[PDB]
């Protein structure tokens, strides 16, 4: 294929040079004048010069699989990695019909949840029914939260502390951060009676300390009573949430320690710690394999939906204002969790690059992704991820785990390096050096293919002819010393600079510069004699371009609207649409004039575009209600003025048109 | 890199919360807050000032009001050096109003030349209950002089005991005659209310007490008399308790008073209390419970003791509109949560204002405080914590205020405010990307080039979460012109700290490396499991902050006891008396004062005597090892200090270690030092500032193998600055990015003929393939076809040197070894500044190659053109050619070429959506006309400001008959402009023939009116709006013989074509037209 010639003295040095580099071990494959540099080259240029097909040494990346759990297979893989060459193996995911499920229900007791808390009797049976419908063997339990009991979060006046509700209701409860009411239990009647027992509380500001409660639940698996089964946390609220930083208003500067603070089933020291960070909560949830379900009112759905990007295994469901639809919510939310499967890996070194190819039953295929992603995953219908692992170096003894997010089941991957030849005689090499893999490897001080010379010695004439590239060149490029016919390159003491090549004509610092570094620095790629060889995940002449397209797409995954294609994470927008995502074009002409016939077609069913219509107006969608686009008024087929509006949509010249039914004539 | 981590100052105080907030003050102290320290009974928070000489901390004494409960004083600090001032705030003041607990704030303004004052100047008020109080006083004949006088003194007392306009009063004296001395309306309008009581005289007469009460109840408590509906109604009857002559009794009038909700006090005069008849009378008048509403006329404290009342406020908690509750306004404002000094006065952030929508109060000296926030219409701003952070920006001379709102939509955002007229209004906004990231938790204005104007605003998002690292700082440069504010780049700390809280604290340190570019410091108190760290970032031209930090300081690096190192920052002042700026860093229970070290720069010049090795030196007439040749080496070091404000002795002692190497990396070195008899030598000397030179003798062997490549001498050094004894052993250090390896070359004479010194002529020439001119902004690169030739003897080490202004820069492009010959030429280049300042030189050196006789070489040199290039109208590129052998030169063959330069701009004019589309007129309206408008808008969509002229072409006549009457061009928005008119007669032709082709009246056949509106400066993203408004007549249409005709106006943009070029391909958009259609009709 392709081979950069970096170090050619050895076989391993040849293999390390590039993945397309191969080695010839045939003795006396070299001509009398030919160097040993021709021993290392690609396969098309090796066999062609007369090298045998059998004695060509070409290590190749290999994946060993031992399959001999149920969901995630294979359960163990050992990789043999060659630098630059990718090894690939398949991981299979089969969604089971049923798992045991622990359902913990975090209940908001703030005064704003008054009407949701009038349904507590029904809530007991509903939550039980929801769990029974998604599980054959499940446990249930719950806890309650309001907010931190300091100002401004809570009115700390003695009177308001015993009755925080704004109205005068006898059945009220003093504010509290978080209370663990019932440990996960199989007792149904205990759950029902304890849930209905709960009273309404209240506090001052709208967002609540729910993140506090969720952090404590995730940090106390003992007191909550989690099993090693599927863990579900249902979070129900009508408003937003405090997070880290907000505590400063109550003079609270000490970070959440992610540790369990439960005294008598209470978060007593809540006024001593700040609210948890969102990332702080996300980590603790994934660490204990807890999939939270956010049961929020319609008002708060779009907000909590933003969380699912930080917390991969979570789901949002729209909660009725009375918390009556909780069952239908939980089942849909659980199915949403289970119908999507993520395949990720833990910590890697800089020398290991892993990407996934997702093959879904969904009818969608993803390739070259940092994480396995399949939506619409069905029960008993197996999906297969293809894992491609590449090493940039000859690596040490390492092992990492590939895991399906939301499940304790793992895939253990052992990583073994494949850099050597295992090829496929003494006193040969006419001196000191010992023969190795088709050539003599000389000792220190001695050098030559048959070790017939020494660096310090005669170094005569006529052999200096092979030290010149051509008649106009300086001997050994002036960057090396001619010894025994070959070139021994000079050693420059500069960070990263090495001179190599048959005539010492190549170096490692002369290439294109990105940012301020050559080839984008050691992060993006390395430089080899004029050309930049990029690391996996990078490409370009200066390794300036990045492969991912996440920077080109909008949150709705539109990919530079429909008016630009992505290159190097920069949307290349045709026409006059501007950056970043090509939504708007400020200096475009007005579209109004040319859609008058289409406007007359859609609304009034006449003009040149009657029966013509759907075929003649592909990019126009009609709205019988006013739209938020640009105003237009033109003369139709019979001369009357037709008013209409154009709201542009994603794509090439596609608009949402609203036409007024009232035309304007001089009649009328 | 020059932050001192060894010699250091650490302040420790036992007080709770010490180090939570720090600030440098008056170039003397580090002021440190300890918000959680209990200083007294129901008081928290303490201040400390910390000195460098003393190395200890002393508390700052402040008279704290008893009204200020648990302020958490020192939670936020601020200072300025205009006049040296300190601001220390306690934003958690607990204020008890009724059974509600309020959370306000209190700040203290300190200064050496001023007395300590407080902000806000007034104590927070509790909601007072409105009460309409009516005095009804007995002026009957039974009341006698002093008794009446005492009654009036009672009135004077009570009125003085109640605040306005919470309480307001009304006075009616009664007898058998009634007189209302003042009503609630009159009282409300009074400057001095107590002046109304001076005129009151007794009426004598009888005593109609019952009827008087009825009169009062029926009249004085009406809105027409100035009474308030929501106010508590109070009636104070002052009588001697003997009612004589009244045809009414209290049984008749009091039930009505009770139904009206009127609280009634019976104040007794004289014998009123002892007599049984009088006592019952007082009981009937007074409300229940009776004894609580009856008092002596002598008791002036009677009422006050009962009420100085508050109206209880029911809060709309958790956004609940129901429960008949009022909404949050300034109750939970927490004034002083953040603070900054501005030229017009100090600014205090108020996070809790209006359902935590936030904002900030400006407190101008000797004026009414103004409140800065988002408009009421912005409901989304609720619970956004605007004013969590506060920073001052200066766009030029304009005073701008930046407020952070880290909770806005759970993602956070920052808003800039400026003053228009006397009103504070939003100018720009910028929003965070990740939810929970707390975008806008910290702000920092940076003046990178130190011109006095803010170039850039750093915005902290401490809780930004990536899987590997945590915390993020956005670099948000203040937008030029009408451009939108957005974040140009982002800054990160080192990886491995997912909750490192990078960006929790920001500060400007000043220029520490002497590149005249302001540098900043970002704190990361959560790194290494809450041990903390601090980052130093350099400033960069074209104002941005460097992506990578110059220095990182971990808390663990300094001490094992450090926690939350970097939670608070403050730099820019010199507190160690050395002239260099110092940084104050906060930590848990500690505050550290780090100092910056003086930076040195070392220049190197190396030359040989002789400059080239004579051919006599190397020639083997045998005795193969023979007398060596001598070459003298002159090495000069130049040491100047980069830190210019360093106080002390002018000379800085420094220990310099030299390492010399002859032909390094070579098997056989072709020279040796006479001193060491090898190719290596070392010198250790102590040098002062500026120049120092030394000579080294080189020995060249009698015979050598390689006489082609020049002998190289490599010098590299280390520098350890001697400690300044005056500043606690402060050590000068070399710049981190300084070049340490220097190389001189010693060339050999070349042998051409027999004893014939080589002579090479070298010529250079280059053209610009493809373009005759350069359009800056549209041409991002410039290719030159460069040809060099040698018509003589061979030249070794041939070099080509380009010279050009700053806007241009050489770019190595790589596409080679394709099938065929891309193998030909190899080059090595580097770019460096040359001249006084402003010009640059890139020298490309051709090695591997012996440049032989007659042969010539050509290649493609590519230069990058900056879209912000300052080239002017002409660009000059010069190319010098030279070789290893230094010929006498000055033989010209130094080529230069100048190139025409224009500047790319993008301007567009367009027809607005809102204009007169058509006019319908009947056959009998020939005499009539109607108003018609044509609107255009002009936009600058380019990257460059420029002067423009907009021309308008309006048809006003057809064959001397009026078409468009009294056309006036208006620009209501942005009006400071001009518009000149020029009548234009049309080129004559058959107008009927022209109309017949297409029913259009344009400037070709009609008399036109040409408007010219000059714009001195058309800013980027600026939108101009013009309107052509006049009366459109129907009479002229009669000549045309068409039922409908189109009237067309034309707008066109023009500018200096010699200096500017419209963005290629967009020339068409510099012209626009609008059409009004006249259409006739009969009845159907
Ligand atoms: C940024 O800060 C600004 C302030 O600088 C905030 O804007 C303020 O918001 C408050 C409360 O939302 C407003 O107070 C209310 O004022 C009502 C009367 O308005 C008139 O007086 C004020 C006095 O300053 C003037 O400013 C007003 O100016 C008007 O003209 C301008 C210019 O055109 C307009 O833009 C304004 O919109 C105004 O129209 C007026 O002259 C008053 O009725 C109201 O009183 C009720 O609410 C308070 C609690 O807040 C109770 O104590 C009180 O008793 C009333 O509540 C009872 O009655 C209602 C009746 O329905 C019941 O529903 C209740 O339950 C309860 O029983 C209040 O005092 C203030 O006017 C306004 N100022 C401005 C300049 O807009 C912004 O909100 C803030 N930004 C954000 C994003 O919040
Ligand atoms: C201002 O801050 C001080 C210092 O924190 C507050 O003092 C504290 O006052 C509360 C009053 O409720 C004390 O709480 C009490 O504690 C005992 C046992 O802990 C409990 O049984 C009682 O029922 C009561 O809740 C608290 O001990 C006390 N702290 C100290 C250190 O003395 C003060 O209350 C604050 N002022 C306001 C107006 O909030
Ligand atoms: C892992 O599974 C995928 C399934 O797609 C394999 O890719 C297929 O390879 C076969 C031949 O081996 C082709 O006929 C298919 O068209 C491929 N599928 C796709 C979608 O490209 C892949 O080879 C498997 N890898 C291993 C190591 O077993
Ligand atoms: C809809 O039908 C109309 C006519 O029935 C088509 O428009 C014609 O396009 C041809 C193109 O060569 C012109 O020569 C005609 O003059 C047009 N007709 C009219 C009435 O103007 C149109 O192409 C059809 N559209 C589709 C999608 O089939
Ligand atoms: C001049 O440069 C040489 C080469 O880098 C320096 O010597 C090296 O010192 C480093 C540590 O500082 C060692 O790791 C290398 O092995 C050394 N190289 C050699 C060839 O010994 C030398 O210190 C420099 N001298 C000065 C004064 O800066
Ligand atoms: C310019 O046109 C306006 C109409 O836009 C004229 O205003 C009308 O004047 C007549 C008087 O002859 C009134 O009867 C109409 O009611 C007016 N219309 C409106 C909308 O106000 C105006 O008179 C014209 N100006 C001139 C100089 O003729
Ligand atoms: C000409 O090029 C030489 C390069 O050797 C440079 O030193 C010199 O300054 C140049 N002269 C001008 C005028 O740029
Ligand atoms: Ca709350
Ligand atoms: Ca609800
Ligand atoms: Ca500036
Ligand atoms: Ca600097
Ligand atoms: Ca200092
Ligand atoms: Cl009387
Ligand atoms: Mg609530
Ligand atoms: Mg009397
Ligand atoms: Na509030």
């Amino acid at each position: 294929q392709e081979c950069t010639k970096f170090k050619v003295s050895s076989c391993r040095e040849c293999i390390e040079s590039g993945p397309g580099c191969t080695w010839c071990q045939k003795l006396n494959f070299t001509g009398p004048g030919d160097p040993d540099s021709i021993r290392c080259d690609t396969r098309p240029q090796l066999l062609m010069r007369g090298c045998a097909a059998d004695d060509i040494m070409d290590p190749t990346s290999l994946a060993e699989t031992q399959e001999d759990q149920k969901q995630l297979s294979p359960q163990k893989v050992t990789l043999y990695l060659r630098p630059g060459q990718a090894a690939a193996f398949n991981v299979t995911f089969r969604r089971a019909k049923g798992y045991p499920i622990d359902l913990y229900y975090l209940m908001d007791l703030s005064y704003s949840m008054l009407d949701d808390l009038r349904n507590v009797k029904k809530l007991g049976g509903d939550l039980l029914r929801a769990l029974n419908e998604i599980t054959e063997s499940g446990r249930i339990g719950f806890g309650s939260f309001v907010d931190k009991t300091v100002l401004p979060f809570v009115n700390t006046h003695p009177d308001k502390l015993r009755n925080p509700c704004p109205n005068k209701e006898k059945e009220c409860q003093p504010p509290f951060a978080f209370r663990h009411v019932l440990k996960l239990t199989d007792n149904s009647n205990q759950f029902q009676t304890e849930v209905g027992k709960q009273l309404i509380s209240g506090n001052l500001d709208a967002p609540e300390g729910g993140l506090d409660a969720m952090m404590q639940v995730a940090a106390c698996p003992e007191e909550i009573g989690w099993r090693k089964v599927t863990r579900l946390l249902v979070f129900a609220t009508d408003d937003g949430f405090h997070f880290a930083g907000d505590g400063k208003l109550g003079a609270i500067l000490t970070p959440n320690d992610g540790r369990c603070h439960l005294e008598d089933n209470l978060y007593k020291r809540s006024n001593e710690f700040d609210y948890p960070s969102v990332g702080q909560l996300a980590h603790k949830l994934a660490e204990n394999n807890i999939q939270p379900i956010f049961a929020v009112t319609s008002r708060m759905v779009k907000t909590y939906e933003k969380l699912t990007e930080i917390i991969p295994k979570s789901a949002v469901g729209e909660l009725s204002e009375d918390s009556s639809n909780v069952v239908q919510l939980i089942k849909n939310a659980y199915n949403k969790l289970s119908s999507r499967v993520f395949l990720d890996h833990n910590a890697l070194p800089d020398t290991l690059k892993v990407t996934y190819d997702s093959f879904c039953s969904n009818g969608v295929t993803h390739r070259n992704q940092p994480r396995g992603d399949c939506d619409g995953v069905q029960i008993n219908v197996p999906i297969t991820f293809q894992v491609k692992v590449t090493a940039t170096e000859c690596i040490q003894e390492q092992s990492f785990v590939i895991r399906a997010l939301g499940f304790t089941d793992i895939v253990t991957v052992q990583v073994l390096p494949q850099c050597e030849c295992r090829c496929r005689d003494r006193s040969l090499c006419h001196g000191k050096g010992f023969l190795e893999c088709g050539i003599c490897r000389c000792d220190t001080g001695y050098i030559g293919k048959n070790c017939e010379c020494q660096t310090q010695g005669r170094s005569s004439q006529e052999l200096e002819g092979s030290c010149r590239k051509d008649n106009n060149s300086i001997i050994c490029s002036g960057l090396g010393d001619c010894v025994c016919g070959q070139c021994l390159c000079h050693t420059s003491d500069v960070p990263g600079k090495l001179i190599y090549g048959q005539y010492c004509e190549c170096d490692t610092i002369n290439c294109e510069r990105y940012n301020g570094q050559v080839c984008g620095g050691p992060g993006r790629g390395l430089c080899f004699c004029g050309k930049c060889r990029c690391h996996p995940g990078f490409e370009g002449s200066a390794c300036q371009c990045e492969r991912t397209t996440e920077g080109c797409l909008n949150p709705r995954r539109v990919e530079c609207s429909g008016r630009g294609r992505c290159r190097c994470n920069v949307c290349e927008c045709h026409s006059g649409y501007q950056l970043p995502l090509c939504q708007e074009c400020p200096g475009c002409p007005s579209p109004c004039g040319k859609y008058i016939s289409c406007a007359e077609c859609l609304k009034f069913e006449k003009g040149p575009f009657g029966k013509n219509c759907s075929a003649a107006c592909p990019g126009l969608q009609l709205s019988n209600n006013p739209v938020k686009g640009r105003t237009c008024k033109e003369r139709d087929s019979e001369g009357c003025w037709v008013a209409y509006t154009l709201e542009q949509q994603d794509g090439m010249d596609r608009y949402l048109i609203y036409v007024d039914e009232s035309r304007e004539c001089c009649g009328g | 890199f020059n932050l001192d981590t060894e010699e250091l100052t650490a302040f420790r105080v036992d007080s709770a919360g010490f180090g939570d907030s720090v600030v440098q003050y008056a170039n003397s102290w580090v002021v440190v807050g300890a918000p959680q320290k209990i200083t007294a009974a129901d008081q928290t928070g303490g201040l400390y000032q910390c000195g460098y000489s003393t190395g200890a901390c002393e508390p700052i004494g402040l008279q704290v009001p008893p009204e200020a409960v648990n302020m958490s004083l020192g939670l936020s600090l601020a200072s300025t050096t205009s006049p040296s001032q300190l601001l220390a705030c306690g934003p958690t003041v607990h204020h008890e109003c009724g059974r509600n607990m309020y959370l306000t704030g209190l700040c203290f303004l300190l200064g050496p030349t001023q007395l300590t004052q407080r902000l806000p100047v007034s104590r927070q008020e509790c909601p007072r209950q409105e009460q309409d109080i009516v005095f009804l006083i007995d002026g009957s004949g039974s009341i006698s002089s002093r008794n009446f006088a005492t009654m009036m003194n009672f009135v004077r007392a009570v009125i003085s005991q109640f605040q306005r306009p919470s309480t307001q009063f009304s006075l009616m004296q009664f007898s058998n005659k009634f007189q209302t001395h003042f009503t609630f309306e009159e009282f409300r309008r009074s400057s001095n209310p107590l002046s109304l009581l001076a005129s009151v005289h007794q009426l004598q007469g009888f005593t109609y007490t019952a009827t008087a009460i009825q009169n009062v109840v029926h009249r004085l408590f009406h809105a027409s008399y100035g009474a308030r509906r929501d106010a508590a109604k109070i009636l104070i009857v002052i009588t001697d308790g003997k009612k004589e002559g009244d045809s009414l009794d209290y049984k008749d009038v009091i039930p009505m008073a009770d139904a009206a909700g009127i609280i009634r006090y019976a104040i007794g005069v004289g014998l009123a209390f002892q007599n049984r008849n009088s006592w019952k009378e007082l009981n009937d008048i007074a409300s229940k419970p009776s004894q609580e509403h009856i008092f002596k006329v002598e008791d002036f404290d009677a009422l006050k003791d009962i009420q100085n009342q508050l109206k209880e406020k029911i809060f709309a908690i958790e956004g609940t509109e129901t429960t008949s509750s009022s909404s949050f306004e300034l109750e939970m404002a927490q004034e002083g949560f953040s603070a900054v000094f501005t030229p017009d006065g100090p600014v205090l952030g108020a996070v809790g204002s209006f359902t935590w929508s936030g904002g900030a109060f400006l407190y101008p000296p000797n004026m009414d405080p103004t409140f800065i926030n988002m408009s009421q219409e912005n409901v989304d701003m609720r619970d956004s914590y605007l004013g969590y952070s506060t920073e001052l920006a200066l766009w030029k001379g304009v005073q701008s205020l930046v407020l952070g709102a880290p909770r806005y939509q759970h993602t956070g955002k920052a808003v800039i405010f400026t003053q228009v007229s006397r009103q504070w209004r939003m100018k720009a906004e910028v929003t965070g990307t990740q939810i929970g990231s707390y975008f806008g938790a910290s702000l920092c204005s940076v003046d990178v080039d130190s011109d006095g104007s803010t170039d850039l605003v750093l915005i902290g998002a401490p809780h930004y979460y990536e899987q590997t690292r945590g915390g993020q700082v956005s670099v948000c440069p203040l937008p030029r012109g009408w451009r939108r504010w957005w974040c140009d780049a982002v800054l990160y700390g080192e990886q491995g700290h997912p909750w490192g809280r990078f960006g929790a604290a920001l500060t400007v340190l000043g220029d520490v490396n002497g590149d005249k570019l302001t540098d900043v410091v970002i704190g990361a108190p959560g790194e290494e499991e809450n041990r903390g760290a601090v980052y130093l970032f350099h400033g960069v031209l074209g104002p941005s902050i460097s992506p990578s930090h110059s220095q990182r300081i971990a808390g663990s690096q300094l001490s094992s006891r450090l926690q939350y190192f970097g939670q608070a920052l403050s730099g820019g002042q010199d507190l160690t008396q050395d002239g260099l700026v110092d940084l104050a860093v906060g930590a848990r229970g500690q505050v550290l004062l780090l100092r910056t070290r003086p930076v040195l720069w070392v220049g190197v010049s190396m030359q040989f005597i002789p400059a080239e090795i004579p051919r006599s030196a190397f020639e083997c007439r045998e005795q193969v090892v023979s007398e060596q040749t001598l070459v003298q080496s002159n090495i000069c070091l130049y040491i100047d200090k980069r830190s210019k404000n360093l106080l002390g002795s002018r000379d800085l002692q420094s220990s310099v270690t030299l390492d010399l190497a002859l032909d390094p990396g070579r098997l056989s070195p072709r020279a040796t030092f006479q001193e060491t008899k090898t190719r290596s030598l070392s010198r250790v000397r102590v040098l002062g500032l500026k120049a120092h030179c030394e000579n080294f003798n080189l020995l060249l062997p009698s015979c050598v193998e390689d006489s082609v490549t020049p002998i190289t001498l490599r010098l590299n050094f280390t520098l350890v600055g001697k400690p300044l004894l005056a500043f606690r052993n402060l050590r000068p250090m070399l710049a981190a990015d300084a070049q340490r390896y220097f190389t001189a070359s010693l060339p050999f004479e070349k042998n051409c003929g027999a004893d014939h010194i080589c002579q090479d002529n070298l010529g250079i020439s280059f053209s610009f393939p493809g373009l005759k001119s350069l359009l800056v902004g549209s041409n991002l690169e410039l290719n030159a076809e460069v040809m060099v030739w040698n018509d003589g003897e061979d030249s070794y080490g041939t070099t080509i040197t380009f010279s050009h202004p700053a806007g241009l820069s050489y770019r190595y492009v790589a596409e080679g070894q394709k099938q065929g010959q891309l193998r030909s030429l190899h080059l090595t280049c580097d770019s460096a500044p040359v001249g006084s300042q402003g010009t640059w030189s890139t020298s490309c050196r051709i090695n591997h190659l012996i440049f032989r006789g007659g042969a010539q070489i050509t290649f493609l040199a590519t230069f990058d053109v900056s879209p912000k290039a300052v080239l002017g109208d002409r660009l000059l590129l010069t190319a010098n050619v030279s070789s290893e052998s230094n010929t006498p030169r000055t033989s010209k063959t130094t080529f230069q070429l100048e190139l025409p330069v224009k500047y790319a701009v993008y301007t567009v004019v367009s027809s607005h959506e809102q204009f007169t589309k058509y006019l319908c007129f009947s056959e009998s309206e020939e005499k009539e006309s109607h108003v018609a408008m044509h609107r255009y808008q002009v936009n600058n969509l380019g990257q460059r400001d420029l002067p423009v002229s907009i021309n308008f072409w309006v048809p006003v006549e057809l064959n001397q008959e009026a078409v468009w009457m009294d056309v006036e061009v208006s620009h209501p928005q942005n009006p400071s402009l001009r518009c000149s008119s020029e009548k234009i007669a049309p080129p004559a032709s058959d107008f009927l023939a022209h109309i017949q082709k297409n029913p259009v009246l344009d400037c070709s056949i009609a008399g036109c009116l040409r408007f010219r509106c000059d714009v001195p400066s058309f800013s980027v993203q600026e939108e101009l709006d013009f309107t052509l408004k006049g009366n459109l007549s129907f009479g002229w249409v009669r000549q045309i013989l068409q039922k409908k005709v189109s009237v067309v106006s034309v707008a066109e943009i023009t500018f200096d074509t010699s200096v500017y070029s419209q963005l290629p391909g967009q020339e068409a958009f510099m012209r626009a037209q609008t059409t009004t259609v006249l259409e006739k009709y009969k009845p159907g």
